[PDB]
């Protein structure tokens, strides 16, 4: 009984990013900072190459927080980042094939997708840990095999 | 299970003022133009330039302060625990969703904050089914016209007394209701462990507040008088939700707000105990001034 | 950055761009590594890791595990064997009893456990806390209060 | 309009600032600027080309291009060769004033 | 000869047979940092060679890696390129390397007359990418 | 005994799917065979240390069959009317299929994990990026007549020269919008409205079997005059760039071309192309 | 749509070839790039981009 | 103490206009810690003969920046509805 | 597009399968594939016809058909007969890229 995460609601620190809501706010704060003395808002300007500087290097880091705020959840980590939410709650990412190979092409370590770790994180919990009620005691008696 | 989220703020990178920023930058500013560097470059366009880059990582390291406040449970905010309680299995429910019995008045309500986050906070104490102090409290939660549970045992083995205590008004929770536990333990506890189910382990004694405050010469008595219920009648309701003490001195902080310069109690002449088993309720208030 | 200016640049532009960008450390995914968290800021991990007892006096390599391992602790409470790892600080892990160890059908009490503990690194003190350390583990009926211990 | 000089950073607004806004368009090649990829000229693209006479007549084309799209101020008259040393070809950027 | 003309006698065997042929041999230098490169172009000035320092690298299918190529064959094919698509008249400097990646060094260039690492290379009569 | 239920199970649903063309009643008898019969593997695949590299490929081959059963299913009862779905009930039925085969299907990816997503279209940064060297055609000697060249402004611009069209006439027609307004008794009121249309009309001949100038072993091609025409479709205004008067001529949209082709050899190839170019001032502010 | 870069390719550029515009077509990149942002601007040779559809 | 109040007092602002994308509750609390403290500093330089050549261009320094951060509060609140703004009740707010 | 190969199963995407679809084209006749009757080339009913000046005429007309039909990623250039053997001739299908 687990809960999907596509019905999730969307979170509050991803935002989406506009180039132009972040340079129009650089010149209008810098418009009214000069109290009239700089006038050319003509792109040859060579502080309109540091305000589209200024503008795009805030939006890497406007995207780096967005990044990292996806890293830390579930419902939108991947890659090396699900492996730090793996590493805390003792789910490990599959093996299908091996991975040494014994040819002269290197076979690649395969491991299973993203897609199912976010079935494993979640299936974390849900899962046979102490034989406490009646219903545990059998699924703990699962270590036979010819037995109904 | 307290509130961590009402604590001030941690600051996971430093929030500098806007002038120690701004001095920092020039000092970046002296090393690049090094060799070259002139007092006549540092004109009025080129400083207004660094007065902006001082103000905008000013909102950039308020953005990393408030992205990691809502990543953390401390001060995360609505629509984000979600993100959170699908990590730790917690889903909020439908307190009478949004059926239209006519279609324009929608009344559409789900869980509130701060007692969702206690739901992920006791998301660890329900993954183990064999019933530590924990697991007894956090699977007798699933109820609604009730309060949390406390857990104790003083006789022979395998003979649970946990204390279902329940806030709906006057003390006493109806034995209909004290009936649901054993419907919501079947598979949860151990099976040869058994419970027996005490709404009022200990008793109940009546207790009140009378207190004769002290505003000052200033605003308004009316609505300050009324602000020191604010921080006391969900103090009361927050007795219970843990099973713990209130003090002489609960009396007395839970009563300062904002305009207060002396208070004053009668009611206990002690304070009172109310261990994990003993707990408590209080009747009527009447707080007044003396002025 | 400086690179990202055009080819022609003077040198007050190369260093305008190297001030007004003016990067920034985010330390956003160190917040849920118990290993890459702050030593001021681990115990709000640990709390929502609901570490149920924690002490101002561990090593942060006894800080750490705790809170690295209480999903491994939460998950089997009932058990012996994060009875075992629970006492990570208090290096020990020497003996415990069983039903048939004692002959005569076990104790009246059903065998509340005695189990037996071994530190070496404390001396003075470090009882008074392993009957309530070891309580959360307890369960709150299966166990007796009887407790055995060994310097 | 009144903006400020590349170097030295000082204020300048007249006609100073007319010949930068200039020399801002033919020495940038296109799509060095961040966010404005069709800004600057293909002067770039012509360094280190054999000057023949269409040569000169795509300089001409190509500079009436990119000062068409962000110098409106200025009407280009001519572009012309003027002297030749051992690569240093140099280029006398005649044009009326507008605006 | 790619690969084999960071060596001065293979560098000298292909400017000596240059005039033989009347044709210019495209040497490269070491892969090493740029005064090892102008140094080795200072044993020269013998009007039949084109040195193109800086080692370009190509993207590889079987190593899914950054290889390491010499560059003086890359020059060769640019040349090639040039004198049927565009004359031989024309200068082959300005025009598009295919089969290419990022280079062994990151050669920095700007305009007007700086401490760049693309103008000390030129004026020691180096060609680089 | 999930080797016995699974494949016994999409067994089931393809009665379901296939019995309930034109009626009802067959449907609900194999989907309850099937929801509590699909709930046998998916509580036997609850605990699995992953068993095999095989006897989970089937369990993959299975819930990849499952998963097509859904959509037969869902498909043909979706055929139906609401009001005869609903007195027989199965809307509150086939969500349990949604329940228990994906209760399944994350009983499997936990014991056997999918394969990895694998990219074999990973370009380089080539096959979406123009060659922005000039061509070959602006290095000639020759002096360019006239030059077309969008807004895009990494296009490849046309020259105007002996080497590829060479017009040698120039209609310019530019009219002025002046609004007669008739009074009654005395001369009609004239009133500017505007500026009008301003056309420019390229005349001219290509033969594409006169060799390029100096004889570079090239003739002027046959494609040279349909470069006129790719560059015509891109929807988007150009700068004409002489070099007599006025050099920075305006936007300048083109609108016609009709070439004339004649004097064929024998795959059609002409050699003489009359054509006639037409432009309008595209009005930019 | 994923691209391979070189060690001077660089993001408002690669999408302005990809896409033919950059209103709304740098962080639309960047949203479905796991640490791309991370990484530096003058990008290494060896990183991947997969530009998603409808920027 | 205004060296240590208008620096102090931007550093509310830049939490007021940032944390009130998709929220409102969260505007509140630094605009109250500046209202009440940036009169700190409108009290304290009441009387002031004039200091230093320096010393207040940092104060020019500072009021460019706040006169920035009434631009950022005074844009990110009025995305909002007025009346989930009449119900949190900072119109009555900002204003000060 | 990615798409399997004819021989060998394999799943080959970029411009080998750019090949394949032009030989799938070109070596079906028409009306041999099942509900898609107008699908493949005339190239089978010009198979053991005389080479004459107007039999390669029609097969640049044919091709440039067939492919305009179901291979739309091609700009058909021209089709040469490069060399007669006895009964072998041999056309250098050469063709642009689109798409």
């Amino acid at each position: 009984m687990i809960i999907d995460l596509s019905q999730l609601p969307e979170p509050e620190v991803i935002e989406n990013l506009d180039f132009e809501t972040i340079y129009q706010e650089l010149l209008g704060d810098f418009r009214e900072a000069m109290a009239g003395e700089w006038t050319a808002e003509v792109e040859s300007d060579p502080v309109l190459k540091l305000l589209q500087l200024a503008a795009y290097r805030e939006l890497l880091l406007r995207a780096r927080i967005n990044d990292a705020a996806r890293a830390v959840m579930l419902a939108y980590a991947s890659g090396a980042d699900l492996d730090q939410i793996g590493a805390g709650f003792n789910v490990q990412r599959l093996l299908i094939r091996p991975a040494q190979p014994e040819a002269v092409p290197p076979v690649e370590a395969q491991y299973e997708s993203d897609k199912s770790l976010r079935n494993r994180i979640q299936l974390a919990f849900e899962q046979l840990s102490v034989a406490g009620p009646r219903n545990a005691y059998i699924a703990h008696a699962l270590g036979a095999d010819g037995r109904v | 299970i307290i509130d961590l989220s009402q604590l001030p703020e941690p600051e996971v990178i430093e929030n500098l003022d806007f002038e120690t920023i701004y001095q920092e930058l020039l000092g970046d500013f002296r090393e690049a133009m090094a060799g070259e560097w002139t007092a006549e470059v540092e004109s009025d366009p080129v400083l207004k330039l660094l007065q902006l880059a001082a103000y905008r990582e000013l909102l950039l390291r308020a953005r990393i302060n408030d992205a990691a406040r809502a990543v953390m449970l401390a001060y995360a905010s609505g629509a984000d625990l979600d993100q959170i309680g699908a990590g730790f299995n917690v889903q909020r429910l439908l307190i009478r969703p949004a059926q239209p019995e006519a279609v324009p008045p929608v009344e559409a309500q789900y869980e509130s904050d701060k007692s969702l986050r206690n739901r992920i906070q006791l998301a660890f104490e329900q993954l183990s089914v064999a019933g530590p102090r924990n697991a007894y409290i956090a699977h007798a939660l699933g109820a609604d016209g009730r309060v949390a549970d406390a857990s104790a045992t003083s006789p022979a083995p395998c003979e649970v007394l946990i204390s279902v205590l329940g806030v709906e008004g006057n003390g006493q929770a109806p034995e209909a209701v004290l009936q649901a536990v054993r419907l919501a333990l079947n598979a949860e506890d151990v099976r040869p462990v058994a419970d027996r189910v005490t709404v009022r382990s200990a008793g109940i004694v009546p207790y009140q507040v009378k207190a004769q405050l002290y505003l000052f010469p200033g605003p308004e008595a009316e609505l300050i008088r009324a602000a020191a219920e604010a921080s006391l009648r969900d103090y009361i309701s927050a007795q219970r939700r843990l099973g713990r003490d209130i003090r002489r001195s609960a009396l007395f902080a839970t009563l300062h707000v904002e305009g207060v310069q002396r208070v004053e109690l009668q009611e206990p002449a002690a304070d009172v105990v109310l261990d994990e088993t003993q707990a408590a309720y209080c009747t009527g208030y009447a707080i007044t001034l003396g002025g | 950055s400086s690179r990202l200016l055009p080819p022609n640049r003077s040198s007050l532009e190369r260093s305008l761009g190297d001030v007004l960008p003016a990067e920034l450390p985010v330390p956003l995914r160190e917040l849920h590594d118990p290993a890459r968290c702050e030593a001021a800021l681990l115990p709000y991990l640990a709390w929502t890791r609901s570490v149920d007892r924690w002490d101002p006096d561990w090593s942060d390599e006894a800080k750490r595990n705790a809170v690295a391992t209480s999903f491994v602790l939460h998950q089997r409470k009932g058990t012996l064997t994060a009875l075992r790892q629970v006492v990570e600080p208090i290096g020990a892990l020497s003996e415990v009893t069983e039903w048939w160890q004692r002959s005569p059908t076990g104790v009246p009490g059903t065998f509340e456990i005695t189990v037996d503990v071994s530190d070496r690194g404390i001396d003075e003190g470090t009882v008074l806390e392993l009957e309530r350390l070891l309580d959360d583990v307890r369960p709150v009926s299966r166990h007796l209060t009887r407790l055995d211990l060994r310097i | 309009m009144i903006g400020m000089d590349r170097r030295s950073g000082l204020p300048l607004s007249g006609l100073a600032h007319l010949k930068q806004s200039v020399e801002d368009i033919l020495t940038t090649p296109l799509g060095s600027r961040r966010m404005r990829p069709e800004y600057g000229s293909k002067l770039r693209r012509m360094v280190d080309m054999p000057v023949s006479e269409g040569w000169k007549s795509a300089v001409q084309a190509e500079v009436a291009r990119s000062l068409g799209r962000w110098e409106p101020r200025i009407g280009l008259s001519a572009v012309r060769v003027v002297a030749v040393v051992d690569g240093r070809v140099d280029l006398l950027l005649s044009g009326v004033f507008e605006g | 000869a790619p690969g084999h003309s960071a060596q001065q006698a293979v560098a000298t065997a292909m400017d000596g047979l240059a005039e033989k042929l009347r044709a210019i041999a495209i040497l490269d230098g070491p892969n090493s940092t740029d005064e090892a490169a102008v140094a080795y172009a200072k044993n020269f000035g013998s009007k039949r060679l084109f040195m193109v320092d800086p080692g370009v690298q190509v993207w590889d299918s079987a190593t899914n890696a950054a290889r390491n190529a010499p560059a003086s064959a890359y020059a060769a094919g640019l040349f090639a390129w040039t004198d049927a698509e565009y004359g031989f008249w024309s200068s082959p400097s300005n025009k598009e390397i295919k089969g290419v990646t990022g280079t062994s060094r990151p050669v920095e260039f700007l305009d007007g007359d700086e401490t760049c690492r693309a103008n000390l290379l030129n004026n020691a009569n180096i060609a680089t990418i | 005994a999930y080797l016995e239920q699974l494949q016994a199970g999409l067994r089931y649903l393809g009665r379901a799917g296939e019995s309930g063309r034109k009626s009802l009643d067959k449907v609900v008898a194999p989907v309850n065979g099937a929801i509590s019969e699909i709930r046998g593997a998916a509580a036997e695949l609850e605990n699995l240390p992953g068993v095999s590299p095989e006897m989970a490929a089937r369990l993959q081959r299975a819930m990849r069959g499952i998963g097509q059963a859904q959509g037969k299913v869902n498909r043909v009862v979706s055929t139906y009317d609401r009001a005869s779905r609903a007195l027989l009930g199965i809307d509150e039925r086939l969500d349990a299929l949604k329940v228990q085969v994906n209760s399944a299907a994350q009983a499997v990816g936990k014991v056997a994990g999918d394969i990895s997503p694998t990219l074999a279209g990973v370009l380089p940064s080539w096959l979406l990026a123009p060659s922005a060297t000039p061509p070959s055609e602006a290095a000639a000697s020759l002096p360019h007549l006239l030059v077309l060249q969008p807004l895009t402004a990494n296009a490849q611009p046309f020259y105007f020269n002996l080497n590829t069209a060479a017009f040698d006439a120039l209609q310019r027609n530019s009219a002025y919008n002046w609004s007669g307004q008739v009074r009654l008794g005395r001369r009609p009121a004239l009133q500017s409205v505007g500026m009008g249309e301003e056309s420019i009309l390229l005349k001219g001949a290509v033969f594409p079997l006169r060799r390029q100038v100096g004889n570079q072993e090239k003739v002027v091609g046959l494609e040279q005059l349909e470069a006129l025409r790719r560059l015509a479709e891109r929807r988007e205004p150009l700068i004409l760039s002489s070099g007599y008067g006025e050099v920075q001529m305006g936007l300048w949209c083109l609108v016609r071309i009709s070439e004339n082709q004649s004097a064929l050899l024998g795959n059609g190839a002409p050699r003489k192309q009359t054509f006639d170019l037409e432009f309008k001032r595209y009005g930019d502010d | 749509t994923t691209c391979r870069t070189a060690d001077g390719d660089m993001l408002d550029s690669l999408c302005y070839h990809v896409y033919g515009h950059l209103l709304g077509c740098v962080e639309a990149t960047l949203d479905a790039n796991p640490g791309l942002a991370d990484e530096q601007q003058p990008f290494r040779a060896g990183l991947l981009i997969s530009f998603p559809d409808m920027p």
